[PDB]
């Protein structure tokens, strides 16, 4: 109701407000110019003399004598609903989709609070993502971090939406059919532009995976403190859908690095100095209090999963936003541009792929008894078969042993159809079964890794059942 | 006599240009840093000159 | 007391006015939620008070109350099996009032103020009573929990309370100038305490890992480093040390390591079992746990708080084994706090005074005479997570400069399944000769060169790798492949240890002396045979070979017959070869 | 001599504080601060001038505020008093005895950062000093007067090589000449950023060989503060120029850690926003290490000599 | 404003092989050709202005040499139009300001030139843009910051360029137009780093 | 002041086979000896001062060690001249500025010493100017800029650094002195990077 026109300074996002004293720091404001156009800003500084506030969007038409600017809220809120289920946002709240807004049962903070490190217990159970180089070899735990470092042309957009689309829980294999508990999906795309928007919602909308998710939408164009809010609000939801409901969770965010590059902005509008490379000195605390919102809570059955996806910059590991991620998350996925460029999709490289919660996921009663022997026995001849590759290149074909050409043959077999399934939905009954398949091509008796009962029990198999299912 | 000449010569080398790279860049990136300190010290001595 | 109000909010940092009298590096509240922070700057009228947590919502003009004293732990009964975070909060007093969320502005006791215990007095009126003395006992657990004097406290005693059952806060002992001591007292945690003397490293710190407390080992008051890469052993080591050394009380601090692996220690810790009194082991450690989204400062705070805990239980007559887990994520704690001052950087971004933290921190452990006339000593265990995996990192370097020793875990060995993983080339220690006569007065007269044979049939084996990797071994002479089959021997049998095992994971020392006696025992007989001309087939057809193998697993009551049974075989064996 | 005090600090952040009327203070003099603890810390006039002085702390500055401090002037120059009677003591660097026997009469008071020698004074060094050890003694020869550091590594043992030059060193005069006659062979040891185990092995080795009664030690641990590093070698060297040039002894200096030297100064440089160098360390620091270095010499008309034997680790 | 975006499904023939089929780029598209001097971008851009098959060319040349303008202005007359048969420069627009110009209006000249363009969007054509350096813009910019005693970012540009780049870029695509009709703009950006 | 400046057209004979032959320097000419320590820098620039052909040698030790000017203050007056006969003393000036001598006068002294070797080359002699270092000189001139407050160019160096250089070098030359004899000056300065 109160309106403040003590305007004594505009300049590119920021401009001071006297005699403001009673606006909160952090509080929501809008900005009302002489046409009677409104827009956003934040309160950055809040002192006896006069208020900074940053502003969203463009300041064109704002001048001193005409411009005025009153107070919203306090502390920057969401309201959360159930019927959020199926509906789309554009990253502050504000549907776009078409439809009426929700009517929400609560309003809260989109800064949660952390968890008591006493309350949490131990992920043991395992989400089946449908790609087999995942669910075999990089389980996916209830309760993980399990970033996909990408690159500048590789597809990171379609393996978001392939996993989205395709990803489920099996109660049947953890308690004998136990029983059937819900799942939802958070997506929140961030810094997006036009092609990729229109083939996220072609993509969710053309085989019925909307009716159990919920979107955040932030284009290109958009400003960058909508992009800072983005990741905060879907954890807000995710959290509560989770810890007040029982629902089993999966969050996807689609760039982390636009995320950085916003807050680098950020940080230098409000005359920060910077840190390592430019980068602001408390990037690695800004990340931590996103990914540790995950996990899953004693005297809770719900849970929430966090997948984030990042584009390295020049295929550098050592950039600080690759580097900090590697020390709050478990493991990693590593898309390769060369298998990429052999035309294998989904182009993941097994070999510095890694999952740091697999063995606690896996096992009798959750997966199978073969899960983990299996999968090493896969490592470690993919491992044998790329180097037995680079050397027939020099030494020929003919100067190997009889082991070399079966295992030549098995990498080119492995690359083929472990790999490269295209858009199948592999249940983890077959993705074992192909990996027994590609096993048998090895002698019996080379499988060091295996015991001989699983051998006994599994080996043998042919792999024409799906060189003619393609 | 290729081996050894690689293991002996030819790693030795680039990890000392990755060496001598790494330290040239750390240094202008302290430069930088200096300078904006130096801005910001202008900028906040700049807001008090009549009050 | 210095109360002031809000004159500028700008992110995490506050500028108050009207606290004239507030000193440097005090706690204050900020707001009417009473959020807590340091004043670091003073200017005229004004003060820089710096936020730990988040500062949306407040607004100008709200009061801020200055405690008056700087950063500080209480020490005192009921610390044992306790759970802290980075400046002393009990989590599980949090957990049981505020849900599952830890909310900003909470206030618990570090010390519970309404459990009884009883007291023994063991001092009258008329006596004089100097810093760091004995006031009377507690029982806590196994241990007789001494009630000490602080040490910069000093008068005539007027009245003794008598005993019965009474909290903390009463005033147990009350002098004669009105002074009142109580069953605690503050103390602040970046200020070393006070001793008598400074004593020197002669007895060992047992770890129960043959090669740690064989080839590179440390003393009582030493420090130790161990940079270890993922699935090395760096974590299983750490409880191992904490199961069986011989050190009565353990400090575990977690200096912000991911959530998912906190759980994972919060969770196994209390099932495990005390191997001097099958108790539980939570019963004689304490643990300080952090994550990452917690405060920066509690992070950079943690280890100075397990740190002057040590420094508490020495000071009472203990031996303490503190265990610091990732001392890089509290450099990166470090480094963050020091670009928010705005400080120049140096080599890697770090503030120019890393050395002198890491130092600080390391040198308060040593074996002393205690103001109260008795011993104690500190070990430091530190574990170091180079960021590429070099080992020319800024914080390595730094504390390889002041360490006494030096595992150096490495993966390849993690890779084949040889646990543990510690790079024998690479690592060293400096305890080895000082510890020497101890040894020889403890274990047998022999037992250096015994060790220093050993490890130079070690050192035989790794100059015979280039010809292994030019030629099988098949074609190696039979002088040669004696080495190398000994060198399998040991590497595969004296240096592998098996932790989860029912006995290997706990050997003695004379243990280890008869296994060393045995391989060496086999190889110069081996060695002899080879003389009088043999074939290598015949030395390995051997059934000694199993009997020099299954000593791992031998109990300790049936060593010392076991050990003589496989010397004569093995001298009989020898002496049917031709 | 009366005493005055200055209450009107205005500014306190980190090592620095701002005293405003005082206007009679020289620079680069010693002040005493003093709180409402009664502990009394120690500083130096780094800038002075007519608004304020600047005045820098010895240590933290903790439990420092503006109401109850007082500021103290103590002397206008840095000095230390020196006797003969050091021989066989111990201090910790900043000139207070740390072996319980009561503290020296000093015969004079010298300013510790000295005075540059004429170049005219000096004279060759000549002598041969026969060290006992082929690679130094044949190739590499020391001679009285020289300044000849030890570059050393991480675990390469340079504190034994120290030592066994300190035991073995000798001028040998029947070859060269001028007979006979030894002279006494005082050694001055400072140790800067070190540890309790090479503490305790550098006392064991000088107190087994009996060369304590003819030493001074000037020890600095590593958890003292960081500006007493700063000032350790520069005492030392005071003590050195004056027994060799007023009571002809022949002085060898140890200069322990001078890489704990350099960080320290790196500390205390990057504390008052100075522009950087070639890794963070400050631009001035060729001089400051040139200030200690050519101490070390002969003189013409004098029979003394001061020998400097640095050792530092390159990183 | 617009009426509705569309998918892209025709591409944006260049005449160019590598480009047309190893890398190609659809009609409402946007593509970047970074490189340093002397490594051919001009005569990329210029062969693009010349054959291919967009009904409407902008060329921008924003902070570039008068010469490359001046052989524009003399060569394109006497060409002939790939579809229509008339001469080439009776299809394009040119937007010159050169490197010796003042510095605060090449910002403005991009802005004129993706005005234009959209200007040609409303009416069913398709227009290609060519942008000969999008560093001058950011050069220019960081030059008046400089007099604005602004905080800089990483290599002292301001901290909005991002913004700024982001927006122009997003003008780009395939549309529907309020009248109805269909159109597209198409952007070649060049960098010189 | 100098009427005119001449071509150099006649050596300066150093006495070392490597300078005199393969890299010869003229009797009005420039040179620069860098390297680092320890590698024969102040044993050249001795070794210039004892055995070449010039008339006068004016040697300055900016920012060096005490021990070298005491080395030649005690050689010198013994050995010979290669010219005349008599004490190599005798044709000598030594400007000294030790490294713990104060830090502005490094400026000063070399100015001093090309004033003394350009007033010694009007009365017709040929003279040779070495300066010890002139990286001492850079490190005064950045102290008392840093003192200054004023924004380095590299280094921490100012940037007016390389015209004080080229102001210093270029009083070196063969000239028609004035009085309307011929002089010479040729400096030699050594770098210690
Ligand atoms: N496709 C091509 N076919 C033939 N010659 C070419 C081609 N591309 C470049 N060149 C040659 O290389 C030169 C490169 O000059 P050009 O103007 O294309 O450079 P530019 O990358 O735009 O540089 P600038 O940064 O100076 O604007 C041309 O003048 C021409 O001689
Ligand atoms: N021409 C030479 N003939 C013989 N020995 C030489 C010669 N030049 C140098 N040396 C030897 O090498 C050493 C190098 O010392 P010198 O004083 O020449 O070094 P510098 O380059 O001036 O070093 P700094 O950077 O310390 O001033 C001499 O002390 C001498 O032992
Ligand atoms: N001495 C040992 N005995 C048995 N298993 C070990 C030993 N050392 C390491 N391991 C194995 O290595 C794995 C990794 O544990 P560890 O390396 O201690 O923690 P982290 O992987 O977090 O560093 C454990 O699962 C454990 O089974
Ligand atoms: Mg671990
Ligand atoms: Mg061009
Ligand atoms: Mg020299």
């Amino acid at each position: 109701k109160k309106e403040y026109t003590g305007i004594t300074y505009i300049s590119g996002p920021l401009l001071f407000v006297e005699n403001a004293k009673d606006l909160a720091y952090g509080a929501i404001v809008d900005i009302k110019d002489g046409t009677g156009r409104v827009r956003g800003g934040q309160v950055i500084e809040v002192s006896e003399e006069y208020a900074v506030i940053q502003v969203f969007e463009e300041t064109t038409g704002l001048d001193l004598a005409t411009t005025s600017v009153s107070l919203v809220e306090d502390v920057a809120r969401l309201g959360v609903s159930k019927e959020m289920l199926g509906r789309r946002f554009n990253g502050i709240g504000k549907p776009i989709d078409g439809l009426p807004p929700i009517t929400p049962e609560k309003r809260l903070p989109i800064t949660g609070l952390p968890l008591n490190p006493v309350a949490r217990r131990k992920p043991e159970q395992f989400i089946q993502t449908g790609i087999s180089t995942i669910d075999v070899m990089n389980t996916l735990v209830r309760g993980q971090k399990l970033p996909i470092f990408s690159g500048s042309g590789l597809p990171a957009n379609e393996i978001a939406a392939q996993i989205a689309r395709q990803a489920t829980v099996r109660p049947d294999l953890s308690g004998e059919g136990e029983k059937e508990e819900p799942f939802a999906v958070v997506f929140a795309a961030m810094g997006i532009t036009q092609r990729e928007l229109s083939y996220f919602i072609q993509e969710f909308e053309r085989t019925g995976a909307l009716s159990r998710s919920v979107l955040f939408l932030n284009k290109a164009d958009d400003p960058t403190i909508e992009r800072i809010l983005t990741p905060r609000m879907a954890l807000t939801v995710a959290e509560y859908l989770a810890f007040e409901h029982d629902y089993h969770v999966l969050v996807i965010l689609t760039d982390m690095t636009n995320y950085c590059e916003a807050l680098r902005e950020i940080g230098a509008a409000r005359e920060e100095i910077p840190g390592r490379r430019g980068y602001p000195g408390y990037m690695y605390t800004d990340l931590a209090t996103i990914y540790e919102r995950a996990g899953v809570v004693e005297g809770k059955k719900g849970s929430v999963t966090q997948i984030p996806i990042l584009s390295m910059p020049d295929d550098d590991r050592t950039h600080p936003i690759p580097d900090l991620t590697g020390y709050i998350t478990e493991g990693q996925i590593q898309l390769s541009r060369e298998l990429h460029r052999k035309g294998i999709y989904p182009p993941i490289d097994p070999l510095p792929s890694l999952s740091r919660l697999m063995n606690n996921g896996v096992g009798k009663g959750k997966t199978r008894e073969d899960h983990k022997q299996v999968s090493d026995q896969l490592y470690s001849a993919y491992a044998n078969g790329v180097d037995i590759r680079k050397l027939v290149a020099i030494i020929g074909e003919d100067a190997l042993t009889e082991n070399d050409r079966r295992y030549l043959q098995f990498a080119d077999a492995f690359e083929r159809f472990f790999i490269n399934q295209g858009q199948q939905n592999r249940s983890i009954e077959e993705s074992l079964q192909i990996a027994w398949a590609l096993l048998s091509m090895l002698p019996q008796g080379e499988l060091k890794r295996i015991s001989k009962d699983h051998i006994g029990k599994y080996y043998g198999q042919k792999l024409e059942e799906i060189w003619g299912a393609p | 006599r290729r081996v050894n000449a690689l293991e002996q010569v030819v790693i030795p080398g680039i990890r000392a240009q990755i060496r001598f790279i790494q330290q040239v860049l750390e240094q202008r990136e302290r430069e930088d840093t200096f300078r904006l300190k130096r801005i910001k010290g202008k900028i906040e001595a700049r807001e008090a000159e009549e009050e | 007391m210095i109360q002031g109000v809000i004159q500028k909010i700008a992110g995490p940092a506050v500028i108050a006015k009207g606290m004239l009298g507030a000193r440097m590096y005090d706690i204050c509240k900020v707001g009417e939620e009473g959020l807590v922070g340091e004043i670091i700057r003073l200017d005229g009228d004004t003060a820089f008070v710096q936020v730990y947590e988040d500062t949306s919502g407040l607004k100008v003009g709200e009061p801020v109350v200055s405690t008056g004293l700087p950063l500080a732990v209480e020490l005192g009964p009921g610390m044992l099996n306790g759970i802290y975070d980075g400046i002393q909060r009990p989590l599980e007093r949090i957990r049981e009032k505020t849900g599952i969320y830890i909310t900003r502005g909470v206030v618990v006791h570090a010390l519970d103020r309404e459990k009884k215990w009883a007291w023994t007095p063991m001092v009258k009126p008329g006596d004089e009573v100097r810093g760091g003395m004995v006031l009377g006992t507690v029982p806590e657990f196994g241990f007789t929990h001494k009630i000490l004097v602080p040490p910069d406290v000093r008068g005539r005693v007027k009245e003794v309370k008598p005993a019965g059952e009474y909290t903390v806060e009463e005033p147990v002992v009350v002098l004669e100038d009105g002074t009142e001591l109580k069953m605690y007292h503050t103390w602040p945690v970046r200020r070393a305490r006070p001793v008598q003397r400074k004593l020197d490293p002669n007895t060992p710190f047992l770890t129960g890992m043959r090669i740690l407390d064989v080839l590179f080992p440390v003393a009582m008051g030493g420090t130790a480093a161990i940079p270890g890469p993922f699935g090395s052993g760096k974590t299983v080591t750490q409880q191992s040390l904490a199961k069986w050394s011989n050190a009565d009380v353990v400090v575990y601090v977690g200096c912000g390591e991911r959530g998912n692996e906190m759980t994972d220690v919060l969770v196994e810790f209390p099932e495990l079992t005390d191997p001097k009194t099958g108790g539980p082991l939570m019963h004689r450690t304490v643990l300080i746990a952090n994550t990452s989204n917690m405060p920066v400062a509690a992070r950079e705070a943690s280890i100075y708080v397990g740190v002057t805990i040590a420094e508490y239980f020495r000071d009472q007559g203990f031996s303490v084994a503190l265990m610091a887990d990732s001392t890089s994520r509290w450099a990166e704690a470090l480094r963050e706090i020091s670009s928010r001052l705005e400080e120049m950087p140096a080599e890697e971004g770090y503030p120019p005074y890393l050395a002198a933290r890491l130092a600080a921190f390391y040198e308060r452990a040593g074996k002393v005479i205690t103001l109260g006339g008795e011993e104690g000593a500190v070990t430091i265990v530190g574990a170091v997570s180079p960021p590429g995996g070099d080992m020319s990192e800024p914080v390595t370097q730094s504390t390889l400069r002041i360490v006494g020793a030096f595992w150096r875990l490495d993966a390849s060995l993690a890779f084949r399944r040889h646990f543990p993983a510690i790079n024998w080339n690479g690592s060293y220690s400096l305890f080895t000769s000082a510890l020497d006569p101890w040894y020889r007065e403890n274990v047998a007269e022999d037992y250096p060169e015994l060790r220093d044979a050993i490890s130079e049939l070690l050192q035989r084996e790794a100059g015979l790798q280039e010809i292994v990797q030019l030629v099988g071994p098949d074609a190696l002479q039979d002088a040669e492949r004696l080495v190398i089959e000994v060198g399998r021997i040991i590497r595969e049998d004296f240096l592998q240890q098996n932790a989860y095992h029912e006995v290997d994971a706990y050997c003695s020392m004379k243990k280890a002396y008869g296994i060393m006696k045995m391989i060496l025992a086999f190889y110069k007989e081996a060695e002899a045979a080879i003389k009088r001309g043999v074939s290598i087939d015949e030395i390995l057809q051997l059934p000694v070979l199993e009997r020099i193998g299954r000593a791992r697993y031998v109990s300790e009551e049936e060593f010392p017959a076991y050990f003589e049974e496989a010397m004569k075989e093995i001298q009989g064996a020898f002496k049917a070869l031709a | 001599l009366l005493k005055k005090e200055y209450t009107g600090i205005t500014y306190i952040s980190g090592p620095l504080l701002f005293v405003e009327n005082a206007k009679d203070l020289a620079y680069g003099a010693i002040v005493d601060i003093k709180d409402g603890t009664g502990r009394v810390r120690g500083g130096q006039v780094i800038e002075v001038s007519e608004e304020y002085a600047v005045i820098q702390v010895f240590e933290e500055t903790t439990g420092l505020d503006l109401a109850t401090t007082s500021v103290s002037l103590v002397e206008d120059v840095a000095r230390l008093g020196v006797s003969k009677e050091m021989l066989g003591r111990r201090f910790n660097g900043i000139g207070k005895p740390i072996d319980g026997l009561p503290p020296i009469t000093p015969e004079k008071r010298l300013p510790i950062t000295g005075l540059p020698l004429n170049p005219v004074a000096r004279r060759k060094p000549e002598q041969f000093i026969q060290t006992g050890i082929s690679t130094i003694d044949v190739m590499n020869t020391l001679v009285r007067g020289q300044k000849l550091p030890i570059f050393s590594g991480s675990g390469l043992p340079a504190n034994e090589i120290a030592a066994q030059i300190a035991r073995q060193a000798t001028v040998r005069p029947d070859l060269s000449g001028e007979g006979e006659k030894e002279e006494p062979f005082a050694v001055v040891f400072a140790a800067m950023g070190i540890t309790q185990r090479e503490l305790s092995y550098f006392i064991q080795e000088f107190e087994r060989t009996g060369a304590l009664s003819r030493s001074v030690l000037f020890l600095n641990k590593a958890d003292d503060p960081t500006i007493e590093r700063i000032l350790t070698p520069r005492m030392a060297l005071t003590v050195a120029e004056y027994l060799a040039f007023e009571h002809d002894y022949h002085v060898l200096v140890i200069l322990t850690d001078m890489t704990n030297y350099c960080e320290a100064l790196r500390e205390i440089g990057a504390a008052r926003e100075e522009i950087p160098g070639r890794r963070g360390y400050p631009g001035y620091m060729y001089t400051d290490l040139a200030t200690i270095y050519e101490r070390a010499g002969v003189v013409e008309g004098k029979k003394g000599s001061v020998t400097q034997i640095p050792i530092l680790s390159m990183p």
